[PDB]
């Protein structure tokens, strides 16, 4: 079939192997294993678990992913804990890549790993600028990608996405100056959903 | 070639517009054809990707050679259907051509 | 366009105009839209 | 030594930054949208959406554009339960008013009814 | 001063309603025979409490709850409204 | 598990009733098989193939629209057979199905299209030339484009069993077998924008929304309708604010899938004859435009000139539970009970007073359970169409006995016409009738009485008369009086609601005690006028239409619609809905509660609301039932109503009662909005035309 | 009930963190002003954090009140420093917009908002 | 065909003209109000019907590829002339 793409069942029960590793070296913190169709692996743990998890990861001997890809949140405002903060990290000597999954909610922070990998400064600073997750010990966190003045954290499912303000300037104050948004356009949003569903094999169970 | 406009008011080169750059408002003409009646391209919003004129599907919208268009206010930028047919009487000649030399590899 | 002169047709522009920005026969947009509302008239005649 | 007990009602309506005339003066709906009407499909259901109240959009003097000056006009918010997104307003502290879903009444069907020997239900043309 | 109008709030299935309940069903016929002018809404609802209300000339409006009362004590009330 | 049968989709181990359907199965478990010509409120034709699906061990894919689970059966809906099966019908559609998918109007409407993407194959085999169908003239409501119907005959099933006309149909054989009318028919009925709904693909498109919009363009607001009394849930389309659609909404209580025409075409009115500038007379006498200061500084000035019974307000169909409690605040507050409705109901007896004297007390689906029907007065198919729908529903499926006492009127089921008078009530309750001895062999009977009826001169004798017959209706029958009788049939929007505040119904009040200041809160009625009033009398119009009313006003005052505010209306039912707002009234209109708010405190009376949520703390605090959405809260005491309605003593008039619906030319102008708007006039001259 | 603290256990401590915060954001005000060179003058500038405080001061929350601190020591933080300018330190007085009236006859004569 | 108005501004092919007291005329005033003189209407009102001779016709516009999706026209109607929804060509069945 020239247009599906192969499958590769080995690194498929490699990843699952290594999950099973994991939990049971593990168990205080690990909530949840999966391995996807597209052979990567996800290993959900408690927020309390994030250090001893991130730390074994780093400096294990048979799981070296000293290596940080990616630390990013996803904002899911209809579970309890709404903030799910995703490490994506990579092992150079095995050559693989796993996913750290952990949640939070508006009044939880988790602790922070700078003291296991340096770009989860920078990383850590990105997610409370863009969806409120504190996160403790951090060095200097503060914003990094919002304006000085701004409220908000704009990457949450609730903010607008042209923002409650916008900047004009003002040549009475001789300033650039905030004002409430008013937009000449007003963004059309399109209703693209087909009542057909798509793909059976995520059919969810009635209510 | 008759001089009937292509455009057959169906928005679906507004609904792939990435910027949200055209406005179609649409009724039926006096002799009951479909037609725009309001057809706005923004080009201070559009960002220029063809996306419209590879979508339609009469070939009526397209993106012609002319980049020397600059103006010297920002509403000159904001065009209108008499505008946009304007240039496609203007740049005819030379659309058609490249359509020509183009229309086989899309 | 000697040897090969372009197809000719009669809603095409016999003549040329150049980048007519700042002078009088420059563009202006519009809203074509025919008001889409129609107030009302009040009449003409006084009461009854 | 780490549980501390609060009887509070989640307010993060000060933290969230939005200013208070879109907090207090905003009424906000709970509800399965209705199925569309020019559609048999049913997909667009079971997932309850959470919008605004609608303001005033008015004409652009240029161009005949659609202006608004309130931001949360397109904030279709999607949650799996209604008392999740009863939660999360009360948490956001808007107003709101929650409809029920409105499912569907099953209904008895029976290929042999349009062909009865003494009722109604006897069709004409196939 | 001057009664324009009683409304008597009520619940159709609630032990505090039934009072009002007997009143209206053995009552208030002849109640609208002595006062063919006086509107008397009669509102029935699910989870409200017992409510009389007396709205007179000039919007003054009096509000008696009456929850749990028995019948002689509803319609002495109703006459305490239309007397005074 | 009595008369419980367990049957398998995918594994799973869903019970159904027996005669239950493998689509009803499927879609029991939450799996939706595709379809073109079931619907699930018509009958099953089972010529689409779309729907067929494999059975375990068995050969042959069955049609799930039509083919009951019979036990232990294992609906495979996914498998390799019914994928090719869904597959290969999808092909056999698209091979003559036209390609005019960007001039079409099912854009992303289409169930077509989104079973093709989901269901069907990528590409196409066909490499023949595709047939081609000449289009009809059908109306000027539903536009035929019909080569690119599919053959599915819904718009036929529809026709015969719910609309009932019989008009649509099948001329031909095979590939050459098409759809509409043999003869040049103008199909016009009532609740006949529905095949523009049932149509899947763009055969039958709307006519009025011809090229406007797309649906995913569209921004989609549930709301309520009006000029209606039954209060039908529908759907406002908007677009760059500018409302652009009516679709109806899914109530199985109310109007099930599909509203009438009325309230699907008249929303064209909303953009014609617009009040949108408050206005004064002149010096010259004539309307001229002024501000919402000086509007309501006039009438805060003259309604601080005068006193209570000089004050008067009179209120039309299109208003709101707000504004209608809005003005009664003020006129108590300034000591007026002239509140008056356009329409009249009879103030004798329990009139206004118990809730049940003008209720339709058994609802909607009271005429889904009930047996025998007997329609006094009325022209249901007129007045409210949706319940003559559910009236012929109810005849078609529970074998339902209707009677009609009134004129002879074309209602679309067969009814037995028990005459022309209003003595067969008498007559009926003595007992001397055909209907009577098939009253006393019925179980569950149910009366409905026209508030058509009630607005001739002798309403209190009608009404009186109609309750007697319940009453010996009720002691004939072994009624288990959890079941009502008596039902009144409003058709206006607002006359529920302003009986629940406590508006007198009539201008009779009006008509005894002349006003000096009047308000008419959108009555166009014409029911007052400047000839029994006296000479100046101070008219102020608040509405949103200018149309009788308005020209006759000392100022005007320009409310909001009901797609421009969010507002509260109760249907026949005693049922309260909400209606959001679609849009904003145009120019300086205002919502009609705030307009009297603004007047009380720009005069002196101390409104003691502010927001819409302290509005509707006085409605709770009027009657507490207006807050309750979507309630359909029982009454009582209709024994008590009788009684007083009894002792209330008038003799009857000897007048052929006649409904002022007649015909469907009279059914398409009723209120403001269905005048003002051009496409009720084209129905008007297309029904009038040869 | 049963939640997790931050950094308080109680509103005592949060309160406590909150005037320590206001401490500093009073002491600061001046040398911002100096600094930045500022149009208002220094009583202004105290009045309008004592503006903030007091419309941040309803809430009793100790996760709250503690995350309300955390976020007022970082904005401290950026006036400590010239990170935000005079158009940023300006934009907390609103000088150039018109506050929407709060009467119903104001907000009935001129837009359908409540 | 353009027209003028009595205020003096030019008519577009949608009527669409700025009325006398309109005051969004100040952005014409010292510039000018283009139209399309080419009025698609007209133009496409002034070709002839096509005398074709079967009962179904297949309309593109004018090329293969070039032209609009392949559409196909049934000329039962003997009174009116079969028109193709995209372009505005009209075909006529050459009954003799
Ligand atoms: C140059 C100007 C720039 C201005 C920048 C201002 C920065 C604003 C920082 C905001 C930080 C805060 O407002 S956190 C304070 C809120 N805290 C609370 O609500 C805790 C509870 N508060 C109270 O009980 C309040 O009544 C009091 C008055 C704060 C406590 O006093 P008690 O004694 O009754
Ligand atoms: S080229 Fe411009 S107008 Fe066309 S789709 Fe892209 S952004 Fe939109
Ligand atoms: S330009 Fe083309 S894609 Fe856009 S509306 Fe017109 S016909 Fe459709
Ligand atoms: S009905 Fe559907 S498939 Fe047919 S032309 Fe219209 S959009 Fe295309
Ligand atoms: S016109 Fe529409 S509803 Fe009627 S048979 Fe054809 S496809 Fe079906
Ligand atoms: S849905 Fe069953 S054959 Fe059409
Ligand atoms: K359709
Ligand atoms: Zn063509």
């Amino acid at each position: 079939r020239p247009t599906v793409r192969p499958r590769s069942d080995v690194t498929h029960k490699q990843l699952s192997a290594f999950g099973e590793y994991v939990a049971e070296i593990l168990p205080k913190y690990v909530q949840q294993v999966q391995v996807s169709c597209l052979d990567e692996l996800e290993i959900c743990i408690h927020p309390d678990g994030v250090i001893p998890t991130l730390t074994f990861l780093r400096d294990h001997t048979n799981a070296q992913f000293k290596s940080l890809a990616d630390l990013t949140a996803v904002d899911v405002p209809t579970r309890q804990n709404r903030f799910e903060i995703v490490y994506n990290l990579l092992s150079l000597r095995f050559n693989s890549r796993i996913r750290v999954k952990t949640y939070a909610d508006e009044l939880t922070p988790i602790d922070s790993i700078v003291s296991v990998h340096i770009a989860a400064n920078w990383y850590e600073r990105e997610v409370w600028d863009m969806f409120g997750v504190f996160f403790f010990n951090h060095p200097d966190l503060r914003r990094i990608l919002t304006d000085y003045g701004f409220e908000g954290h704009p990457f949450r499912k609730d903010f607008p996405l042209t923002g409650y303000v916008e900047l004009r300037y003002d040549d009475e104050v001789k300033r650039v100056v905030a004002e409430p948004v008013e937009l000449a356009q007003e963004f059309r949003k399109f209703d693209l959903n087909s009542p057909w569903e798509a793909f059976p094999a995520y059919r969810q169970p009635p209510e | 070639p008759s001089g009937e406009e292509r455009c057959i008011a169906c928005k679906l080169c507004e609904a792939i517009c990435p910027a949200q750059a055209i406005t179609i408002e649409a009724e039926p003409r006096a002799d009951g054809s479909r037609r725009t009646t309001r057809y706005d391209i923004d080009m201070t919003k559009c960002i220029y990707c063809g996306f419209c004129q590879e979508a339609c599907p009469v070939d009526a919208i397209v993106e012609g050679p002319n980049f020397e268009f600059s103006t010297e206010t920002h509403e000159e930028l904001l065009y209108n259907k008499e505008k946009l047919l304007n240039n496609g009487d203007k740049w005819e000649a030379e659309i058609a051509a490249n359509i020509q030399a183009d229309y086989l590899y899309r | 366009p000697t040897t090969n002169p372009p197809t000719a047709r009669k809603f095409i522009w016999t003549n040329h105009k150049f980048n007519v920005s700042a002078t009088p026969e420059q563009y202006v947009p519009y809203s074509t839209t025919r008001k889409k509302i129609h107030e009302w008239v009040p009449p003409s005649t006084p009461y009854k | 030594t780490q549980l501390i007990t609060v009887d509070e009602k989640l307010d993060i309506t000060t933290l969230t930054g939005v200013p208070e005339e879109h907090i207090k003066t905003r009424k906000v709906r709970i509800f399965v949208p209705a199925r569309n009407n020019m559609q048999s499909g049913v997909n667009n259901t079971k997932k309850w959406k959470m919008e605004f109240d609608t303001r005033e959009r008015w004409e652009n003097p240029l161009m005949g554009w659609a202006s608004t000056a309130d931001p949360l006009s397109n904030m279709v918010l999607t949650f799996s339960a209604k008392e999740d997104a009863i939660a999360f307003a009360e948490k956001n502290g808007w107003s709101y008013d929650v409809e029920e879903k409105k499912v569907p009444k099953p209904k008895s069907k029976s290929y042999g009814a349009n062909f009865s020997w003494n009722k109604r239900t006897r069709v004409s043309t196939k | 001063l001057g009664l324009r109008e009683i409304r008597v709030h009520l619940c159709q299935r609630s032990p505090g309603s039934q009072g009002v309940r007997d009143f209206i069903v053995q009552r208030y016929v002849e109640l609208k025979k002595a006062h063919p002018n006086l509107p008397i809404l009669i509102r029935e609802c699910s989870e409200v409490q017992p409510k009389l209300w007396a709205r007179y000339a000039f919007g003054q409006e009096k509000t008696v709850s009456l929850n749990n009362l028995s019948a002689d004590e509803v319609t002495r009330a109703m006459q305490n409204v239309l007397s005074g | 598990a009595s008369n419980l049968i367990e049957v398998f989709v995918d594994g799973q181990s869903v019970m159904v009733e027996p005669g239950t359907t493998v689509l009803q199965a499927c879609e029991k478990v939450g799996m939706q098989i595709p379809r073109f010509c079931y619907h699930e409120r018509l009958s099953v034709a089972g010529n689409c193939r779309m729907c067929l699906v494999e059975i375990e061990k068995a050969p042959k894919v069955v049609a799930a629209c039509a083919m009951p689970v019979m036990k232990g059966w294992n609906i495979l809906t996914n498998s390799e057979k019914s994928k090719k099966a869904r597959e290969g019908v999808m092909e056999f559609l698209l091979a003559n199905h036209p390609l005019d998918c960007p001039i079409c109007d099912q854009g992303g409407e289409c169930d077509l299209q989104d079973q093709s993407m989901m269901f069907g194959s990528d590409r196409s085999r066909f490499l023949e030339g595709k047939r081609a169908v000449e289009d009809k003239n059908i109306g000027p409501l539903v536009k035929t484009i019909m080569t690119r119907c599919i053959q599915c005959t819904r718009c036929i099933r529809f026709a015969s069993e719910i609309a009932g006309v019989d008009d649509l149909g099948t001329t031909g054989r095979g590939n050459d077998m098409q759809v509409g009318t043999y003869i040049e028919k103008m199909f016009m009925s009532e609740l006949s924008g529905n095949v523009i709904d049932i149509c899947p693909v763009g055969a039958l498109t709307s006519k009025p929304y011809a090229f406007t919009a797309r649906p995913w363009e569209t921004r989609k607001t549930e709301s309520i309708d009006v000029m209606d009394a039954v209060g039908s849930n529908i759907v406002v389309s908007t677009r760059t604010g500018e409302v652009m659609r009516i679709l109806p909404r899914m109530h199985e209580d109310i109007n099930e899938e599909w509203i009438s025409d009325k309230t699907r075409f008249a929303y064209d009115g909303l953009k014609r004859q617009r009040l949108t500038e408050p206005m004064v007379r002149n010096e010259k006498g004539l309307l001229t435009y002024t501000s919402w200061e000086d509007a309501l500084s006039r009438v805060a000035g003259m309604l601080q000139n005068f006193e209570g019974n000089a004050v008067a307000a009179i209120a039309g169909g299109l208003v709101d539970a707000e504004a209608l409690v809005a003005l009664k605040d003020l006129l108590n507050k300034v000591d007026s009970d002239n509140l008056c409705t356009e329409e009249i109901f009879p103030t004798e007896g329990a009139g206004t007073d118990l809730r049940s004297n003008y209720l339709l007390n058994t609802t909607i689906a009271g005429v889904e359970e009930a047996d025998v029907v007997l329609l006094v007065g009325t022209n249901p198919r007129f007045e409210a169409p949706l319940f003559n729908a559910r009236i012929r529903k109810s005849w078609l499926h529970n074998d339902l006995k209707v009677a009609l006492i009134g004129s002879p009127v074309d209602l679309t089921y067969r009814y037995d016409h028990l005459g022309d008078s209003p003595k067969i009530l008498q007559d009926i309750a003595s007992g001397r009738h055909s209907f009577c001895e098939v009253l006393k062999d019925a179980k569950k009977p149910m009366v409905v009485l026209g508030s058509s009826a009630l607005q001739r001169d002798d309403g209190a004798a009608i009404l009186v008369a109609v309750s007697n017959m319940v009453q010996k209706i009720r002691v004939t029958t072994g009624v288990a009086a959890e079941w009502k009788v008596m039902n009144i049939l409003h058709r206006i929007a607002s006359q529920v609601a302003a009986l629940d505040l406590g508006y007198k119904p009539g201008v009779e009040a009006i008509r005894k005690n002349p006003p000096k200041m009047l308000f008419l809160l959108g009555a166009d009625g014409g029911c007052i006028t400047r000839q029994d009033l006296p000479k100046d009398c101070f008219i102020v119009y608040q509405g949103h239409h200018g149309d009788v009313g308005a020209p006759m006003a000392d100022v005007i005052l320009p409310g909001a619609a009901y797609t421009e505010k969010s507002a509260t209306y109760v249907n026949t039912e005693g049922r309260a809905q909400q209606t959001k707002v679609a849009v904003t009234p145009p120019g300086l209109a205002r919502e009609d509660w705030k307009i009297i708010r603004a007047l009380s405190e720009i005069a002196g009376i101390t409104l003691p609301y502010d927001t819409l949520d302290q509005v509707r703390n006085r409605l709770e605090e009027v009657s507490p039932n207006l807050v309750r959405y979507d309630d359909i809260e029982e009454t009582n005491y209709f024994q008590q109503a009788s009684e007083l309605a009894k002792l209330v003593n008038q003799e009857v008039l000897a007048d052929p009662l006649v409904p002022p619906q007649l015909t469907i030319k009279d059914f398409y102008m009723t209120d403001s909005i269905s005048r003002a708007s051009q496409t009720m006039a084209k129905c008007v001259k297309a029904v009038t035309e040869g | 009930t049963s939640v997790k603290p931050i950094f308080s256990r109680d509103l005592n401590e949060a309160k406590r963190r909150v005037r320590e915060l206001y401490r500093a954001w009073y002491r600061e005000v001046p040398n911002t002003v100096h600094l930045m060179q500022l149009d208002i003058t220094v009583k202004q500038g105290r009045d309008k954090v004592r503006e903030m405080f007091m419309k941040n001061a309803h809430v009793t929350d100790p996760r709250v009140v503690d995350l309300l601190v955390i976020k007022g020591k970082m904005e401290l933080q950026e006036t400590i420093k010239v990170w935000k300018q005079r158009t940023h330190v300006m934009r907390f007085f609103h000088e150039t917009e018109t506050p929407r009236p709060k009467d119903f006859l104001s907000k009935f004569y001129m837009g359908h908002d409540p | 065909g353009v027209q003028v108005s009595p205020s003096g501004e030019k008519i577009t092919h949608t009527g669409q003209v700025y009325d006398e007291k309109d005051y969004r005329r100040v952005r014409f005033v010292d510039r000018q109000k283009e139209v399309n003189e080419n009025f698609a209407i007209d133009l496409i009102a002034q070709q002839p019907v096509n005398e074709v001779e079967h009962r179904i016709i297949a309309c593109d516009g004018g090329g293969g590829a070039l032209g609009h999706p392949k559409v196909y026209i049934n000329l039962d109607k003997e009174t009116k002339t079969g028109t193709c929804g995209y372009c505005g060509l009209q075909f006529k069945q050459h009954h003799h």
